[PDB]
RNA sequence: CAUGAGGUGGCAAGAAAUGGGCUACAUUUUCUACCCCAGAAACGAUAGCCCUUAUGAAAUAAGGGUCGAAGGUGGAUUUAG
């Protein structure tokens, strides 16, 4: 063997530069004396050099604050700002209606087919619609089962098409159609 | 009363299910053809492993020598015992 | 008035390069290619060589037997598709005497075969 | 350091909420300390929110053949730890999304992650 | 009584490690998982290849790293990297370490379609956590 | 043809160096494709040709109207319902089996 | 180089019934549809009832991922109780306990 | 040439006895509304038979109809807290 790296180094050295990757322990490269597991009666935690439950941690050796303040340096080329849209929810309601429910959910292992990740829904405002009086009346009419009384949020699912961006269509197309359907007057209104 | 049944008509056109009155011994069906069926399943048909693979695969890598299996070499020993007596 | 900006696009990688400027150089480690291990540690110029030779020496290993036995490897499980982690096909489909056989030879760049079969 | 400016303005991401969803609440906080840091020398307002465990319970026999008496239980500590997240960019969704992904940790992690775009009615 | 992973006690010459020195009640009480995948939490789908997977991954190992792997290896399974963790004993010879691992490296890569990382850790002799 | 990917073939032999670090590893992942596409959308690939949310649900270019009035038409009804609610057959198979269907009630 | 002639069998039945899956389908939604004439359903009753006797998912028995095992296993893993003993009691699969509380 | 392998069809019925559960033999009960300030009675099959439905290639389960058993708080002994 070698007289190893652990002593090798010194104070004052880039833990950036030395652990880049996700990596398990390596306690020849780690400067550490780590000590893991439950003691024998007259014993000690048994060392570094060796440790299984050492390597089965999930180390966060990687990931210091200074890595994270040099590495964000580095990132810090990647991002715009925000216009003044402000805190308020109302403020960034009336600036911008609409809001559409799409995530993704992470696995982790061959495959990426989390087929429930396509779920979409929209919520809309009526009070940000702003055009609806018999056409509000008939909306109701017409989705019953959402838009519950307390807020004036109208609820629409989508899961019937495979694709996120044909849900994100689907959710569209239905605000479309049944704002369509509820300004058109139907000659049966009246025999309410 | 008859204007509701006709929203639920006009709900059911404008939403894509089913528009005219059917009962549910014909829902059944387009539930049925709503969803794949229980053997289509990729966990039904992908719950064994097929097995060829792998255990043709480390017969091949073992007498390649670069796999040492120690249960196939016990039987090996003994068979070779087994032909040498019985 | 909304000042939104353009949204700014990248590739995969601009971020990884980003990353090694964060991570210059290890002054005082090895190359990332030999393992952490003193002992795995070769001393030599000519230790790391046949270290480096023992590796890809390996590698060819394992690509002369799966290409031996394409078979077994065969159910792709990753998605999208890889056709370099797909195995490779050295002899030829094509049996009858075609130019689409010759074509498929001189892919493969059987000399004496396309010769034979010209 | 490549850019490239393209055409288009920002789709404009309010509440990207991270479900940190593990086996172990030393991992779950220590990368709750670490995205923290993270978004706060971003300037990104990062908030924390622990909804509350889940253990999934369950009994087999201990015995081969017979004893159905004696039986031993097992458990899944499931532990959620929320991270939502309000009032950032597209582009710094991308790149704060990224990092996050890449240098999420082991079999104790997943992370389901919330986006609401906003977008105008048509 | 309980047989499940408890190694018995002889008479006080039987080196042991802290692995199977631990019993299966102090299963992440004292000892932790040797494998982790995320397969096992609430919400999944394909965790019974992933166990499947894992026990094919070991006896692989060892069975192609005859007579050196210390202890039970470290499966980790992180996004699409799968990583190989090994205890691996001093007593074969290095360019033989080297070969096995880019075996082994592009052996599972083609198996498992995935990014498969070997990080092995060399050890002298067997390490002994008490004398049963 | 040859020359021209035979010179990219030694202009990659020749720009080829030691991997020297773990996120180099990443890279050549990346370039290669074994890496997963970064960040992902739970949907790498899986165009489904370009189907645009019209040939899932709306099948009435291959529901080809027979007497609308008919039993045959309730029951195709029925089964463009089933298809517009499956999210896991695609356009091409929602058709085969709708042709299926006409295939065999003109058998009959 | 299977475990036994019985798992053999078994996953027989998952590719021949994964294949034959399509058209069982379509007249099983033939059969429970209220919309036909009953000769009209008959035909295809015969034609169901001709249909092989090994694809039918009433064959379909979910035995154990590693040995073959009928009764006492576990959807999630596809795992028999003690094979699953076995592994969670080595610690060899994650986020298992013992369930104590 | 078998004790191995495959296909098709049957095997799981009580002159009887016994272990364990479930429901009862009602008035602190039963039906109804309410989910505990009322009205009315003054009992008990999750068994049998019929119809329909669920699932299935091919019924076991569910609901309804029908019926209105034995049963009158159980000896010796015994269980659990």
């Amino acid at each position: 063997a070698l007289p190893p790296r652990t002593e090798k180094m010194a104070v004052d050295q880039d833990w950036p530069s030395v652990y880049p990757v996700a990596a398990p322990f390596k306690p020849s490269a780690v400067p550490l004396p780590v000590r893991m597991g439950y003691p024998v009666k007259k014993g000690v935690p048994m060392a570094k050099e060796g440790n299984l439950e050492l390597l089965k941690i999930p180390n966060f050796l990687h990931l210091t604050p200074v890595a994270i303040k040099k590495h964000c340096e580095a990132l810090k080329d990647f991002c715009t700002e925000w216009p003044a849209a402000l805190d308020s929810d109302e403020k960034c309601e009336k600036h911008f209606p609409i809001e559409i429910d799409s995530t993704d959910y992470v696995s982790s292992g061959p495959s990426v087919r989390n087929p429930r990740a396509r779920v979409v829904v929209l919520r809309v405002k009526l009070s940000s619609l702003n055009l609806d009086d018999h056409a509000k009346k008939k909306l109701i009419k017409l989705v019953g089962e959402r838009y519950c009384k307390t807020t004036d949020v109208l609820t629409i699912k989508t899961d019937r098409c495979p694709l996120r961006r044909q849900n994100y269509d689907y959710a569209v197309y239905l605000l479309t159609v049944l704002y369509h359907e509820s300004w058109n007057t139907e000659e049966w209104e009246k025999s309410k | 009363s008859e204007y509701a049944f006709r929203m639920s008509r006009l709900s059911a056109r404008l939403f894509g299910e089913v528009t005219r009155p059917t009962n549910s011994k014909s829902m059944k069906v387009v539930k049925l053809f709503s969803e794949l069926p229980l053997a289509k399943k990729k966990e039904t048909y992908d719950w064994y492993p097929n097995h060829h693979t792998y255990a043709e695969l480390m017969q091949t890598l073992r007498f390649l020598g670069l796999y040492r299996d120690e249960h196939q070499d016990f039987m090996d020993e003994q068979k070779r015992l087994k032909k040498l007596r019985g | 008035e909304v000042v939104i900006p353009k949204k700014k696009t990248w590739d995969k990688v601009a971020v990884l390069q980003a990353l090694a400027s964060t991570v210059n150089r290890d002054t005082t480690a090895v190359p990332y290619v030999f393992q952490d291990d003193p002992y795995l540690m070769p001393a030599s110029s000519l230790e790391s060589r046949s270290f480096l030779l023992a590796k890809k020496s390996g590698e060819n290993v394992a690509k002369f037997i799966i290409n031996s036995y394409p078979k077994y490897f065969q159910k792709d499980i990753a998605e999208p598709h890889i056709p370099c982690l797909m195995p490779e096909y050295f002899e030829p489909q094509i049996k009858d005497i075609s130019e689409a056989a010759l074509k498929e030879r001189i892919e493969l760049r059987k000399v004496k075969a396309s010769v034979d079969m010209f | 350091p490549v850019v490239t400016i393209s055409d288009e303005p920002d789709i404009l991401y309010k509440r990207l909420s991270v479900l940190v969803k593990g086996h172990d609440k030393a991992v779950l906080d220590s990368y709750e300390y670490f995205a923290v840091l993270a978004a706060k020398e971003l300037g990104i307002s990062i908030k924390v929110h622990e909804p509350p465990r889940k253990i999934e319970r369950f009994t087999l026999l201990q015995s081969v053949h017979i004893y159905k008496k004696h039986r031993v239980q097992y458990e899944m500590r499931t532990l959620y730890r929320c991270l939502e997240l309000e009032h950032l960019t597209g582009s710094t969704a991308d790149v704060y999304l990224e990092y996050i992904q890449r240098n999420l940790p082991e079999g104790v992690a997943m992370e389901v992650t919330k986006t609401q775009l906003e977008q105008l009615p048509e | 009584k309980n047989r499940a992973a408890r190694v018995r006690v002889s008479k006080g010459d039987k080196p042991v490690t802290y692995e199977e020195a631990h019993a299966p009640h102090y299963i992440a009480h004292r000892k932790g998982w040797l494998s982790l995948h995320t397969g096992n939490l609430d919400g999944e789908d394909h965790a019974a290849e992933r166990t499947v997977e894992d026990v094919f991954l070991r006896k692989f190992m060892w069975g192609t790293f005859p007579g050196c792997l210390a202890d039970q290896l470290v499966l980790k399974r992180r996004g699409n990297q799968l990583e190989i963790c090994a205890v691996v004993l001093r007593q074969l010879s290095p360019h033989k370490y080297y070969f096995l691992v880019g075996y082994s490296e592009t052996l599972l890569s083609y198996f498992y379609k995935c990014p498969v990382r070997l990080h092995l850790q060399t050890v002298p002799s067997k390490v002994v956590y008490k004398y049963l | 043809s040859l020359w021209d990917v035979e010179f990219a073939k030694q202009l990659a032999t020749v720009n080829e160096q030691p991997l020297q670090n773990g996120f180099e590893e990443l890279i050549q992942w990346t370039k290669e494709g074994k890496l997963w596409e970064f960040p992902i959308n739970n949907e790498a690939g899986f165009d489904d040709d370009g189907s645009e949310f019209h040939e899932h649900i709306f099948l009435e270019k291959h529901l080809e109207s027979f007497p609308k009035q008919g039993p045959i038409r309730h029951f195709m009804e029925l089964v463009t319902c089933g298809l517009s609610k499956n999210p896991y057959l695609s356009v091409k198979q929602k058709v085969e089996h709708i042709e299926w269907f006409r295939n065999y009630f003109n058998e009959k | 180089h299977y475990v036994d002639w019985r798992m053999w069998r078994d996953v027989k039945r998952r590719k021949m019934a994964y294949e034959y899956a399509d058209e069982r389908l379509r007249i099983n939604s033939l059969r429970k549809n209220t919309i036909l004439p009953k000769i009209l359903q008959d035909v295809a009753d015969e034609e169901i009832a001709a249909l092989p006797r090994d694809s039918c998912p009433v064959r379909i028995r979910n035995r154990c991922v590693m040995t073959s095992r009928p009764r006492g296993v576990k959807r999630r893993w596809r795992l028999s109780r003690i094979v699953f003993r076995h592994l969670a009691d080595h610690g060899q699969l994650s986020g298992i306990q013992r369930a104590t509380w």
